[PDB]
């Protein structure tokens, strides 16, 4: 009733229909982003439902600029529209000010398309007919705040974070991030940290076909890694834990 | 206004001037008339200033956008015909253009496409447009070769603008020199016309009919 | 559950209309894609309903969208028919814009795009058609294979199978196939396709149809005789 | 029964809309914010929430304009529309009449915006209540916005989670902060006291307090962090 | 029919220093052979170290400034108090000019301000769209008069050391902020003597990084 | 020239006793350049014949347009349109675009299979019924034709005498028309059958 | 563009296109085509005003190509010509008129017969064995009757076409600086090098 | 199933179509008999009060002078649809064809207005089945029934409404392949008196013909070349005449 | 695009230390024919602003209906809007300023030259100009049409600049404006012996003086001459 509406409130004051959309975000693959004072490292898990699936020609970390990247989980279908809109916003900013877009501000634009649910509601002319089953981890660097990590929620609005996990393994990943994080981290540490937490919240084996890192380092730009780079860091990790 | 670009075995040279008039008086001498679309492409402002400025920065935005989409690199053919289709829509509204899109991809080589505001698209290797276009053409054609030194191509891109300043009334300012290599464009500085005039004047024993 | 309507989400987070859309794909004929190194072969089951059915004028299950990208389908045949035409107007339009022929990577997005659009909205049902899009780039000669699904999610696979008992062909494929060395000869790669398709027809050599795309806008449809020789090699060895 | 929800376009037998009351509920479940004022300032102090301790809170004061501002309580997507709508009007006033928008005329425009969703099939009445302050030409004002769309001027009010404790603080100390004028610190301090009392099973943190102020010679200013640490 | 355009005089000038930049303008306003106004500042604060003067057609000028101030506030709201740089403003003004191009604006705009190397910057605009970085450019009726005089005292163009006769020539020198002002006061006064749309009073706003200050100087009413 | 008839062409329609004829020249011109010798002015739909004079692009466009309009009728009623009815159909197509209008002068010719009665009509630019059954001429030689036809016209000639009368009128006129001079095709139309006979005549 | 010809012989169709592209007082390029294939055996040359020419050629190209894919079978030249005529005659009543004039040659593979169709800008389809627009048709139409026969080999049609280029060159101020000569036959479309 | 215009039934068909058919059966009885030089169309009038003027009800309404109609079904639906029918007839087929349209063609337009009122859900189709009789110079005298199912059928003699089933066998029995109009006019009254008795009289039964051209109704003269209205409405006094000789 | 049919003459204005005096003729000419007399051209708006309108009478009406509707709009809501949220000449000006641009950008202008004069409720004079071109400017002496070149030099003697305003008082101001009407009656073809004059003061409020007649006639130089040809 409250949940089969779309703009119908429940007696607790929750728009149930919209509540239900959060469990869409979770069905997808885990991605864990960790902000550092050197840059943001974004990792993913990519599912292989077959050896025959080309897991390495599909990605869920995407390029939005030359210093803005996005992680996503949920419907890659809705990720296509959410990522496409966000790319337009970055570029049109670049058109208007010839200046870097702030991390947060790209996030405001992604949350504007999200607002739209309706078929009668006012604010902006509603043309989009349901919630979006897809979230973002938004990474960038402006120089007047530093490296930052924000989380887009299609059912809410922009949250600042030092680290977030989204996906299936989110809940348990988050504890580990409460446990191990530091402000005393370098990006080198930070990379082996995404991987150390990721594997425990993974049910697939930790290998390069089911993994993929990228970074926002202002100096190097948005850089998607190699499969050869990701395989190295798996070894360095294995060396560390034996020692430990 | 004098623009040109010419192709060689080493890449593309683009060379432009900096003088633009309104009346019979000069508004600016510091005009930049190569607009940097993206690192891989360069195009030139010529014709009417306002339209060229607005629609080339638009075209680099489109180029940046397509590269984000496809996870690729913009083509010279792709960029150029996005501009021609736009200008066609807007035509019949005072629109003026003179731009040549210069780009060197690995998949097609250096290529140059002239675009007009009539939606005219011409592949070629040699282009010079402007109102000083005739004077600089003189210079360009007779020294042009395919087999040609980089050093001496940079010498030709100064010489087209230099002659053209003296004979045309609206061309001068300074020379701007650019070389599009496979890895992007590289700048070869700004050279004031006056200082350049005495050096060349001496060098070939040309311009001995020009004294004052 | 929450199949009463498309726009309403679901406690379970799965839009039911998409899930049932998949189920519909299993109705239609099996299609299999297998990439080589110098080939992609795109084969499909061409199931014969009656013996009164023409081979004179009756549509093939495989449709060329443009002159170097090939497409098969599995699903609701009615629905596929407008999906293939919409794919095509854009495809040709790709040249209007750029003066470049259609790139396979731009094309999968587009086909996924019409589909995604239909799902997002509420006053249309999704397409009940998953497609395989095979082809090479114009610029380059590396073989490319894509899939679209009802949902509006697209993937690349090395080899992939859809419709009519898809599972059983998928497993078959894993065992036979090697990702270290995909077959680098057009003939042996064809043969792998024939073996797959054999299974779902049970018996037929007049109901297996093979099509091949090769680089530089070579697309050919194979003779019924030519396929029977390959079946002859496969029955003898077995 | 309760089959007279499910539509925002059907009156119940009792003559309520259940849908607007259920909007009043959504407010209580979000954060608390307190309004109060004097005659030289209007001040808003708001409890900010975080979701986890890697999260860095959520901003619940939006600057509307340099002589206006608002807080939110309830749903955050509903809030964004109204703070954007409100800004259109303030910019319009500057562009067309060269005039600061009056709080009272603002509020009745906001009222209208709401009644647009109430009549219509489709849409929802907004799930957020706003406490609006400004200082115009007729001095400081403070309005209380509701989902029904009623704007009501008050010397002090609170909406949100467990707001009776703050309204109790406010009642007792109504006259004390009205009479203070000219000292910006005292109104700031008084609002601090109210929101402490609102809380149950929590303590104040330097990043819970958000302070928002407008006056006679005070531009709109949003304090957070180490700016609310003089007045912690 | 109707001429939606006109000319209402004035003359304005922009100088880029290297720690400061000025934008000057006379406070005469004309409509044809009437003197409308004896004092009306053509040079307007926009905040954020941006002075903007859009001179030509007075209808287009005052609406172009007005629209700009609305844009400045909307940048504050969607970027949560971000600085608007002078080149960011410079591009913003591109789309305000190009946004009617089929019924365009009709003002020569100069903004002066401070760049992010912390040196003077001036960008002056072509009236229908387009901008370039300038160092001396003057807009308005007596732009002809004022501009080449400053390309000799500021720029040092076609000047050469004593007795050397072109062999080597004289370099630019660092400037005081006062010295730049005297050059602007002379130029305007000469333009009052030789021209009919200059005089009355001269406003020069100097953009430093201590704020946007105003300095006003009486000028000849004849 | 004139903007509505740069490319010329002439059509002439007469009535005989229970017969019509219609004939036209086959020269297409474009200014002063004679372009093609074979290019008919007259077209037909079922048993009604139509010549369309004028700016050459619109003759071709209405040929197609009328075929679309006639054939929609034929299939739906299961029977041929008649040349009485067909008159008012031309009149509406031409008037729909009064502003920016077709530049043609069409002339119908035809004989009913429900009266056995010749029907001819003329229309202008935005269309009119000119319901004379004297004789009807249009084209660039409009002036020339009205007189030549009038001189010869005796009402109620036998069909084969009528072939003499219209061919002669057309041939004299054509030599002295600047924008037509090449070829001729004459339709002698009867109830039973329709005989088409090309002339042999001078080229210019 | 500055010269456009068409002559149709025993088993081929021959079309000539200007190299020069005259833009104001400068010839910006002296070696560019002004013809594009519609199909592997249907060739459309174009001439007229600059800018109209280029976008029009490509737009028509997209449409004939799209039909060819749809039916998986190529449209007959007869069809193609009526399509190109229809676009011009619509444009003359539209917002933006073209000044693109075309000759479309095709070796009809269903009637096994060469066909040349001249189409002018305003929109007139005429079947004719000759064809040309501008002030190139005003020289070469006269010339063509005498030296033409009822048929000749494609080699003799080539030499006949060279004779019209020679007539134009002498008597017309316009430069074109040689011609691209493309033949349309039963076995594709080819380029022959010709002065 | 039955119960949207949108929903198809397990054995198919829309139910709204069937229910609209039901409406017709609750109607009054109208019937048509084709003769070799006419069509007679007849129906009755009722109104409840006798204080009602009966000459104000429209039920015999000429669409064109060439083509009359009656209905059975909803009274309101008739006036609206007669209004619409006329309007379409001049737009598609009197501005184009140049004269009032064919009996076959006009029946197809009427069906096409219905059909649009079936396609658009939440919009019911018309409550009426009409009988539309006319003359043209090609297909002769003709008679049709056009159902609220948006399909039309040609007929030799037919009846519709409540009393249809009783009338049709009378029509089978009494129709002969060659009849005159005057034997048809008497057969028409005779059959219609089965539908009701106790109230049947020449002022309450409305009966008209589409017979021979009448220049009497043309209203302009000295033009021999056109025909006059085929349609003729017979007055109350005529209907009494025929009822006495029967 | 609207073309003048019925038009007025001019407005003349000056400032003194505590107020403004705006006054304008009353004429409605259609070309040479002085068609209408008694066309009242000062319209009070609110209670501290008088708006004088010249140019079209056609367009005057439309503007009249607009500014009356301005007070109606101000008066909706607010229990105080007559000493707290009243209209002030700053507000009133900016309304008309915005329409004039708007109609110019439709390429269809409202043809008027308007002067908005009043005292603010902060005690600060406001006298600013707007017209159909959209041109806007403020100056201590404003005048419109003929009166801009013609009757403005007199007033510019009395108040030349900002610094001469506290030294001009109300009486001096009042003599200047009447003195200016004498030039306009004499020596402008379109003029009227009647003219309406409103004195706006911050300390006394609004004073309206209706049909003041041109005086201090001189004509005794017309009997001097006998003319020549």
């Amino acid at each position: 009733e409250y949940d089969r509406g779309v703009s119908t409130f429940s007696p607790e004051g929750r728009l149930f229909q919209v509540e239900y959309s959060l469990e869409a975000i979770k069905l997808g693959s885990t991605a864990i982003g960790i902000a550092t004072k050197e840059g943001v490292v974004l990792g993913v898990e990519k599912r292989a439902t077959s050896p025959l699936l080309e897991s390495d020609s599909i990605e869920k970390i995407v390029e939005i600029d030359r210093h803005i990247g996005c992680a996503m989980s949920g419907l890659t279908a809705d990720a296509r529209s959410m990522i496409e809109h966000a790319r337009t916003a970055a570029v049109t900013h670049n058109l208007y000010y010839d200046e870097d877009i702030n991390v947060e501000s790209l996030t405001q634009s992604v949350c504007d398309l999200a607002l739209r649910f309706g078929e009668g509601a006012s604010g902006e002319e509603r043309l989009m007919s349901r919630p979006f089953g897809v979230a973002l981890l938004i990474a960038g660097h402006d120089a007047d705040d530093g490296y930052q990590l924000f989380h887009a929620e299609p059912s809410g609005t922009f949250y600042r974070y030092n680290a977030k996990a989204i996906g299936s393994g989110s809940e348990g990943a988050q504890a580990e991030l409460l446990n191990e994080w530091h402000s005393s981290l370098t990006l080198k540490e930070a990379e082996l940290l995404v991987l150390k937490i990721l594997k425990q919240v993974m049910e697939e084996k930790l290998d390069e076909n089911n993994a993929q890192l990228s970074c926002i380092t202002k100096q190097d730009g948005f850089k998607i890694y190699d499969n050869e780079k990701t395989a190295e860091l798996i070894k360095e990790l294995k060396e560390k834990e034996a020692a430990e | 206004t004098t623009t040109l670009a010419f192709r060689f075995q080493g890449g593309i040279i683009v060379a432009v001037d900096s003088r633009a008039t309104a009346g019979n008086w000069v508004a600016s001498q510091t005009v930049k008339k190569v607009i940097e679309i993206n690192p891989f492409l360069l195009g030139t402002m010529a014709g009417g200033a306002a339209d060229c400025q607005f629609w080339e920065t638009w075209l680099g935005s489109q180029c940046r956008l397509h590269e984000l989409r496809e996870k690729e690199r913009i083509s010279v053919a792709a960029a150029s015909k996005i501009l021609s289709n736009l200008v066609y829509q807007y035509k019949g509204a005072g629109l003026s253009m003179g731009t040549m899109i210069c780009g060197y991809t690995r998949k097609e080589g250096p290529t140059i496409y002239y675009v007009d505001s009539d939606g005219t698209r011409l592949k070629g290797d040699i282009f010079c447009v402007g109102s000083g276009q005739t004077f600089a053409y003189g210079v360009l054609d007779s020294n042009y070769k395919w087999d040609l030194s980089v050093e001496d191509a940079l010498y030709l891109g100064k010489r087209s603008i230099l002659a053209a300043a003296h004979r045309d009334a609206y061309s001068g300012g300074s020379v701007n020199l650019y070389h599009v290599t496979e890895d992007g464009w590289i700048y070869h500085g700004n050279h004031d016309v006056g200082e350049l005039f005495w050096k060349v004047k001496e060098e070939e024993g040309s311009f001995n009919n020009v004294i004052g | 559950g929450y199949d009463r309507a498309l726009s309403i989400f679901s406690p379970d987070g799965h839009i039911f209309q998409v899930e049932y859309a998949l189920e519909a794909v299993k109705r239609g004929t099996c299609a299999v894609g297998v990439k080589g190194k110098n080939c992609v072969v795109l084969g499909c089951e061409r199931r014969s309903t009656l013996k009164l059915q023409d081979t004179r004028i009756t549509p093939s299950k495989v449709s060329k969208i443009d002159s170097h990208v090939v497409l098969s389908f599995s699903g609701l045949n009615a629905d596929s028919r407008i999906l293939i035409e919409k794919a095509r107007v854009e495809a040709q339009s790709h040249r209007l814009t750029l003066e470049d022929p259609v790139t396979v990577e731009y094309l999968t997005r587009y086909v996924a795009g019409v589909q995604q659009r239909y799902t997002q909205s509420g006053g249309v049902r999704p397409f009940g058609v998953s497609t395989l899009i095979a082809g090479f780039d114009p610029r380059d000669d590396e073989p490319k294979l894509y899939q679209t699904e009802p949902s509006g999610i697209y993937s690349s696979w090395s080899a992939q199978t859809i419709g009519r008992n898809s599972k059983t062909v998928r497993e078959f494929l894993e065992k036979n196939y090697d990702r270290k060395e995909p077959p680098a000869t057009v003939e042996e790669c064809v043969k792998l396709t024939v073996r797959s398709l054999l299974e779902v027809v049970q018996t037929g050599a007049k109901n297996i149809e093979i099509t091949v795309v090769k680089p530089d806008s070579d697309i050919v449809a194979l003779s019924s005789e030519e396929i029977n020789q390959y079946v002859t090699q496969i029955e003898q060895e077995k | 029964r309760n089959n007279y929800d499910g539509d925002t376009v059907t009156f119940s037998p009792t003559g309520r809309l259940f849908q607007v009351e259920y909007a009043l509920e959504a407010i209580k479940q979000g954060s608390v914010t307190v309004g109060l004022r004097s005659n030289t300032h209007a001040v808003l102090v708001a409890l900010k929430r975080n979701a986890d301790e890697l999260s860095s809170y959520q901003k619940k004061i939006i600057k509307c304009d340099e002589h206006m501002g608002l807080s939110l309580a309830g749903l955050a997507p509903d809030a964004r529309v109204l703070s954007n709508y409100l800004r259109q009007q303030c910019n319009y006033s500057s562009l067309v009449f060269n005039r600061k928008l009056a709080v009272e005329r603002a509020g009745h425009l906001l009222c209208d915006k709401a009644q647009k969703n109430t009549q219509s099939y489709g849409g929802r009445p907004y799930g957020v209540g706003l406490l609006i302050i400004g200082y115009d030409k007729s001095g400081a004002h403070l309005l209380e916005f509701q989902p029904s769309g009623n704007v009501t001027e008050l010397y002090g009010t609170a909406i949100g989670a467990r707001s009776q404790g703050a309204k109790t603080y406010l009642e007792r100390t109504l006259d004390t902060f009205i009479k203070i004028d000219g000292n910006p610190d005292e109104l700031i301090k008084a609002g601090v006291e109210a929101i402490s009392q609102s809380l149950r099973d929590e303590s104040l943190t330097v990043d819970n307090l958000s302070i928002a102020i407008v006056g006679k010679d005070t531009p709109f200013t949003i304090y957070d962090g180490e700016a609310v640490a003089k007045y912690i | 029919q109707f001429n939606p355009y006109g000319d209402n005089g004035g003359t304005i000038l922009g100088i880029a220093g290297e720690d400061f930049a000025v934008l000057a303008g006379d406070t005469r306003n004309i409509t044809d052979y009437s003197i409308n106004s004896r004092y009306e500042p053509k040079v307007f604060d926009c905040g954020d170290n941006i002075v903007m003067s859009a001179n030509g057609f007075a209808a287009d000028g005052d609406a172009l400034v007005k629209r700009f101030k609305n844009s400045v506030k909307w940048y504050h709201f969607d970027h949560n108090d971000k600085k608007l740089s002078i080149n960011s403003a410079a591009r913003n003004i591109q789309h305000l000019l190009y946004g009617k191009r089929f019924f365009p604006y009709y003002v020569h705009t100069i903004i002066a301000g401070l760049d992010e190397d912390g040196k003077g910057a001036v960008y002056s605009f072509d009236p229908v769209g387009s901008y370039e970085r300038e160092q001396c450019r003057a807009g308005g009726a007596a732009a002809s008069l004022i501009m080449p005089f400053l390309d000799n005292q500021v720029n040092f163009k076609n000047q050469y050391e004593p007795g050397t006769n072109g062999k080597v020539k004289k370099p630019l020198k660092y400037l005081s902020v006062e010295e730049v002002i005297k050059l602007v006061r002379d130029s305007f006064t000469s333009a009052t003597e030789r021209h009919i749309q200059v005089g009355d009073g001269l406003e020069i706003l100097i953009v430093t990084k201590d704020g946007v200050r105003k300095e006003f100087y009486e000028l000849k009413r004849d | 020239s004139d903007p509505s008839s740069i490319n010329g062409g002439i059509v002439v329609a007469m009535t005989g006793k229970d017969c019509v004829a219609i004939a036209c020249d086959l020269r297409l011109g474009s200014q002063s350049l004679g372009v093609s010798n074979k290019f008919e002015k007259i077209f037909h739909y079922g048993h009604v014949f139509l010549g369309i004079t004028g700016l050459a692009t619109d003759v071709t466009t209405l040929n197609e347009m009328f075929r679309y309009k006639t054939n929609l009728y034929k299939l739906k009623e299961e029977r041929a349109i008649e040349p009485e009815t067909f008159t008012q159909l031309v009149s509406s197509s031409l008037y729909e675009r009064r502003f920016g209008p077709y530049f043609v002068g069409p002339v119908v010719a035809g004989i009913n299979s429900k009266s056995g009665k010749p029907f001819i009509a003329g229309f202008d630019l935005i269309g009119c019924i000119d319901e004379a059954k004297d004789f009807i001429v249009s084209g660039t030689a409009s002036d020339q034709l009205f007189g030549m036809c009038e001189s010869l016209y005796e009402p109620n000639l036998e069909p084969e005498d009528l072939f003499e009368t219209i061919s002669q009128a057309l041939l004299n006129a054509a030599d002295r028309d600047a924008l037509s001079g090449w070829g001729a095709v004459v339709y002698i139309i009867k109830k039973d059958e329709v005989v088409k006979r090309y002339l042999k005549m001078r080229q210019d | 563009m500055d010269i456009i010809l068409g002559i149709r012989v025993q088993d081929s169709v021959i079309l000539a296109s200007s190299k020069a592209v005259t833009r104001g007082i400068s010839v910006l390029k002296d070696s560019d085509d002004k013809t594009r294939q519609l199909s592997p055996h249907t060739l459309m040359s174009f001439a007229g005003e600059a800018g109209d020419t280029v976008q029009f050629a490509e737009y028509i190209q997209a449409n004939i190509q799209l039909y060819s894919i749809r039916e998986d079978y190529e449209l007959s030249p007869q069809a193609v010509s009526s399509f190109v005529r229809q676009e011009l005659a619509k444009s003359i009543r539209s917002r933006r008129p073209y000044q693109v004039n075309v000759l479309i040659g095709g070796y009809d593979k269903k009637k096994n017969k060469p066909e040349l169709y001249q189409i002018d800008y305003l929109g007139t389809k005429v079947e004719l064995p000759y064809g040309a627009h501008g002030y190139s048709g005003f020289y070469t139409f006269s010339l063509l009757d005498h030296h033409y026969r009822p048929d000749m080999t494609t080699e003799e049609g080539l030499d006949l076409l060279k004779l019209c280029v020679q007539e134009l060159e002498k008597r017309m101020p316009m430069d074109f600086k040689g011609v691209i000569v493309k033949i349309v036959d039963k076995d594709g479309i080819r380029q022959v090098d010709d002065f | 199933y039955s119960f949207s215009l949108t929903t198809f039934s397990p054995s198919g068909k829309l139910g709204q179509i069937d229910y609209a058919l039901t409406a017709v059966k609750q109607g009054v009885t109208s019937l048509g008999i084709k003769a070799t030089n006419g069509v007679v169309i007849a129906t009755e009038k009722k109104s409840s009060s006798p204080l009602a003027m009966s000459e104000t009800l429209s039920k015999v309404s000429l669409l064109t002078p060439d083509i009359g109609a009656v209905y059975s079904g909803m009274g309101p639906d008739y006036r609206v649809l007669v209004d619409k029918s006329r309007k379409v007839a001049h737009t598609s087929y009197k501005r184009i064809y140049g004269e009032y349209p064919p009996t076959k063609l006009l029946v197809s337009e009427v069906a096409k207005i219905m059909q649009e009122a079936t396609q658009s859900g939440g919009v019911r189709p018309f409550g009426v089945s009409l009988l539309i009789a006319g003359h043209d110079e090609f297909n002769g005298f003709s008679l049709y029934q056009v159902d609220p199912s948006g399909s039309y059928f040609p007929w030799k003699a037919t009846a519709i409404g409540k009393g249809s089933v009783a009338a049709k066998t009378f029509l089978e029995k009494r129709w002969n392949d060659e009849l005159e109009l005057e034997d048809a006019i008497h057969i028409a009254l005779l059959t219609l008196k089965e539908s009701v008795e106790g109230e049947f009289n020449g002022d309450t039964i409305e009966l008209a013909i589409i017979g021979d051209e009448n220049p009497d109704l043309l209203g302009y003269t000295g033009i021999p070349t056109d025909k006059g209205p085929r349609f003729r409405k017979l007055t109350s006094q005529e209907i009494n005449d025929r009822l006495e000789a029967l | 695009t609207q073309q003048p049919i019925v038009t007025g003459t001019s407005v003349i204005s000056m400032k003194y230390d505590n107020g403004v005096i705006i006054a304008a003729d009353n004429l409605g000419s259609y070309g040479s024919l002085l068609r209408f007399n008694g066309v009242e051209r000062l319209i009070p708006v609110g209670d501290n602003t008088v708006v004088g309108i010249s140019g079209d009478i056609s367009d005057m009406q439309h503007i009249e209906r607009l500014l009356k509707d301005l007070v109606t709009e101000n008066a909706y809501d607010n229990p105080l809007a007559d000493a707290e949220e009243a209209l002030e000449p700053s507000y009133i000006f900016e309304y008309l300023a915005t329409v004039m641009y708007q109609r110019r950008s439709k390429m269809n202008p409202l043809w008027n030259a308007i002067i908005v004069a009043g005292v603010q409720s902060n005690g600060d004079q406001f006298l600013r100009y707007v017209n159909l071109l959209g041109v806007t400017y403020s100056s201590p002496t404003l005048a419109t049409g003929f009166g801009a070149h013609m009757a403005n030099p007199l007033l510019r003697k009395v108040v030349d600049r900002e610094s001469d305003i506290p030294k001009t008082t109300v009486q001096v101001a009042e003599e200047a404006i009447v003195n200016a009407m004498r030039v306009l009656y004499y020596r402008d073809a379109r003029s009227s012996r009647n003219f309406s004059l409103a004195i706006i003061d911050k300390n006394t409020g609004l004073t309206f003086k209706k049909n003041l007649q041109v005086e201090n006639m001189k004509w005794d130089f017309a009997k001097d001459i006998k003319g020549y040809g």
